[PDB]
RNA sequence: CUGCACGCGCGCUACACUGACUGGCUCAGCGUGUGCCUACCCUACGCCGGCAGGCGCGGGUAACCCGUUGAACCCCAUUCGU
């Protein structure tokens, strides 16, 4: 409570503020091209993005 | 064009308390003064207008007199001030480049002051540990036995 | 001035691993250079016998009507 | 008369207290100067205000009461030279006396975070 | 407003396409859903649901 | 009005933009305009790489995803009332066309 | 082996200027072990023998300086 | 014959031009010339004394090839190999404040001039005299 | 989580003269770059400083600007000599 200081530690620069896009991790994420997904999350939709492999 | 040798060649010199070798040349024999390094040497000699190829036992003791005198206090012969060692010294406020056991005087006086008011830096000097924030779990085992 | 014998020139390339080098040999009078500078004026200095080598083993005489100049990238 | 041998940067403490904030960076070293270049925030005012409360209500020839604080980012400033601070370590409030020496350090240097090593003999490990 | 790069446009609709495919799977699970097909236009864009049992939507 | 227009086209897939290339080629040249050809700007391949495993156990494998985007580009000259029949002679979900502004 | 004969004595300077141009191959790596000198004064003394015209210059390289005798016949 | 600078052995062409500026002492040497250290990846002062004349000679040749090189471009072209010691080496950009004061040094002699966008070219004064001495060192090379 | 009487595992430098310095001199490719939310991007140029850097002024959402990516090793000239 007492909103003077509740979320006061500045969520800005730094990986405690960057998060996973899919369901809210903050570890191993991919900020490349502005995708914002953690490494585990990215593989499932892999094709769903469009990143096909060599084949 | 030093062809044979002169009749005088100082085998070893004697500058403040360290008998510097006469065998080495000028810029790399006065590095052996504990306080004058390899880069501070070249500033002094190029202020001194000496031969930077001659060797140490090959000049008169008026020539060595001019070299020591320039490095004795460097501020007053057009030498800049983020070049010296004791820049803005924390007991006097002065700028100096120190050459001798006085450098070792000002060395340990830094350490005991960190020990006397008990800063965290000095306890690591009172102990045999690494001071500048490294690990010690896996490195420097033969500090102790 | 394009009067006497224009456009008797071919442009021929050779490649090793990244280095494309294409010479525009004209008809002329024995003038060989690379990027402006000549072929005795080159930087590795131990390989003088391996870049004016086609002038060496074939000869200066047979190729004295040609004006080879080279660009390198 | 009533004298001891001392000198700090050609500037004795008898002219340190009557000296502005902005020219204390002319004395202080580089990292302390960047801190004073930037904003001493409100919790840094709040400690020195209680210190200004502590010096004035001092009994004679006597320490102020110790002040428990939790920051350990503060430059040791001349406005509380000679005061009794209490600085947090991880577990306790270590009781520290300020003095003329250390003006150029912080308040984490005087309340150690770890307790130093003592001993050691190999048990299961060190094969 | 200001406009971003092509390398972040193609991932932006690549990641747009995945998200509604996730939710419509979560929404139309019971129907024989089977995917999407999207057409982006500078007009009314046209999403289509390939549901087998088309009544239940 | 009279203009100077540039139409762009790019996609993930190549075979679809090969046809959209030639279709606007014939779609100006059936109305006998003047075209400069499909300029071959190089292909942009981005090769994001992940460690393929959810945990730390394995024998240190890696996978290399990549997406090659192809892009081609064509000028014309014609007035921009017919930007609609430049737009609406192909629908094609997987292509992204742009037309540069026609102030010449 | 430790820093011997810096700045020549007379006892061996004659031993230089009697027979050091007689040698087939003359090189600072050769006189550095024949005499007792620690280098770098050969290279001053060898260049002045070149400055007179005793030895003739062959190699001229930034770490390998090689000369020879006077061509007798 | 009609001879340029490109067909001249340029590792000693610079030695000719630095001897030219040494006898023609109209170039301005800055006062900090032996407290300089020259692009901090290196760890001694130079063994030469009039290195500013031979640094001016080298920045003349590099600018003759590429017209339109700024001061940061002049740091790019001398930059070398920084040895960190216990850490692996890297590339180091050159020295700005001695490349700027050497372009201001050629500014005083009027061998250099400023360009339309960013950059610097050389005046027709600057290319008339070094091509003159480029053949002069090439005809002395032959002799 | 970095605490050090100690043990072990990937890895970086060196033990030189086939090199270390100093100064010349030179030739690459892959690729990334200002954000719906998220506010911090690559930077050329110019003028200040021995150096990190500071200042205004401009491009770049990109085969457009950085960028003919003047990379290193190496080449060569001096100094250094077991
Ligand atoms: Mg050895």
């Amino acid at each position: 409570g007492h909103q003077q200081l509740y979320w006061s530690h500045p969520r800005k620069f730094g990986q405690g503020s960057r998060s996973c896009r899919v369901c809210s991790n903050r570890h191993g994420l991919i900020r490349k091209y502005g995708l914002n997904m953690c490494r585990q999350c990215f593989r499932q939709y892999a094709k769903d993005i469009g990143f096909i492999k060599l084949d | 064009m030093s062809l044979v040798i002169p009749e005088k060649f100082q085998h070893i010199l004697r500058v403040l308390n360290t008998n510097i070798d006469g065998r080495r040349k000028i810029a790399f024999a006065i590095t052996a003064i504990k306080g004058v390094g390899r880069r501070y040497a070249h500033v002094v000699l190029r202020k001194a207008d000496i031969d930077l190829t001659k060797r140490a036992g090959e000049l008169t003791e008026d020539e060595v007199e001019r070299v020591i005198t320039i490095m004795q206090n460097p501020r007053q012969y057009k030498i800049p001030d983020w070049f010296l060692n004791r820049q803005k010294d924390v007991k006097d406020g002065k700028y100096s480049q120190v050459l001798a056991n006085g450098l070792d005087n000002k060395l340990r006086e830094d350490l005991e002051r960190l020990k006397k008011i008990r800063a965290h830096r000095g306890l690591r000097h009172f102990w045999g540990l690494r001071v500048r924030g490294q690990h010690t779990k896996t490195t420097g085992r033969r500090g102790r036995t | 001035m394009p009067s006497k014998g224009p456009l008797q020139s071919v442009q021929v390339f050779g490649r090793k691993k990244t280095a494309t080098a294409v010479a525009h040999c004209k008809r002329g009078n024995g003038l060989i250079k690379v990027n402006g500078r000549p072929l005795e004026m080159i930087e590795p200095r131990t390989l003088q016998y391996k870049l004016l080598e086609p002038v060496l083993l074939l000869g200066k005489e047979r190729f004295a009507g040609v004006d080879i100049r080279v660009r390198v990238k | 008369r009533t004298f001891r041998k001392f000198t700090y940067r050609g500037v004795d403490l008898d002219q340190l207290l009557d000296m502005s904030y902005e020219q204390l960076m002319q004395l202080y070293s580089a990292r302390q100067r960047r801190r004073l270049n930037r904003g001493l925030r409100r919790k840094q005012h709040s400690l020195l205000k209680r210190l200004r409360k502590a010096k004035k209500e001092a009994p004679p020839m006597e320490k102020p009461e110790v002040v428990k604080t939790h920051l350990r980012d503060m430059i040791i400033l001349p406005e509380m030279v000679g005061s009794m601070v209490g600085v947090y370590n991880g577990k306790t409030f270590n009781q520290v006396e300020i003095k003329p020496e250390m003006i150029g350090h912080y308040l984490g240097e005087f309340s150690i975070t770890y307790k130093p090593v003592k001993h050691g003999r190999p048990g299961i490990g060190a094969t | 407003a200001v406009q971003i790069s092509k390398k972040r446009k193609f991932v932006a609709d690549g990641i747009f396409k995945a998200e509604l495919n996730e939710f419509l799977t979560r929404e139309l699970a019971e129907d024989g859903y089977s995917g999407v097909e999207v057409r982006v236009t500078p007009t009314r864009t046209e999403i289509i649901i390939l549901a087998t049992r088309t009544q239940n939507v | 009005a009279i203009h100077r227009i540039r139409i762009t086209l790019t996609s993930r897939n190549v075979k679809s933009l090969e046809k959209v290339c030639a279709d606007l080629i014939r779609g100006a040249k059936e109305k006998n305009l003047k075209v400069k050809g499909p300029v071959r700007m190089p292909t942009k391949t981005l090769r994001i790489t992940t460690r393929k495993t959810p945990c730390g156990e394995g024998s240190k494998t890696w996978d290399r995803f990549q997406m090659r985007i192809h892009k081609r580009l064509i000028d014309l000259h014609s007035p921009s009332e017919i930007v609609k029949q430049i737009t609406s002679i192909s629908i094609e979900p997987g292509v992204e066309v742009e037309v540069t502004i026609a102030d010449a | 082996k430790l820093n011997n004969l810096v700045l020549f004595d007379k006892a061996t300077y004659d031993k230089l200027c009697k027979e050091v141009p007689n040698y087939k191959l003359i090189t600072p790596a050769v006189v550095s072990e024949r005499l007792k000198i620690r280098g770098s004064l050969a290279r001053a003394a060898l260049q002045e023998l070149l400055s007179k015209g005793l030895i003739k210059l062959v190699s001229k390289h930034r770490a390998q300086v090689i000369y020879t005798r006077n061509t007798k016949g | 014959p009609g001879v340029t600078v490109k067909d001249v052995n340029q590792q000693e062409f610079v030695r000719a031009l630095a001897a030219f500026l040494k006898k023609s002492g109209k170039l301005k040497v800055p006062e900090w010339v032996d407290t300089v250290k020259l692009a901090k990846h290196k760890e001694l002062a130079p063994y030469d004394e009039n290195w500013f004349y031979t640094r001016a000679a080298s920045t003349a040749r590099h600018l003759y090839l590429r017209g339109g090189a700024g001061v940061g471009s002049m740091t790019k072209i001398y930059g070398g190999r920084q040895r960190n010691g216990v850490m692996p080496s890297h590339f180091s950009r050159g020295s700005k404040s001695v490349a700027r004061r050497v372009l201001q040094a050629l500014e005083g002699l009027k061998m250099v001039e400023k360009d339309q966008d960013g950059g610097r070219k050389l005046t027709p004064q600057g290319q008339r005299d070094l091509d003159r001495i480029a053949g002069q060192v090439a005809a002395a090379n032959k002799k």
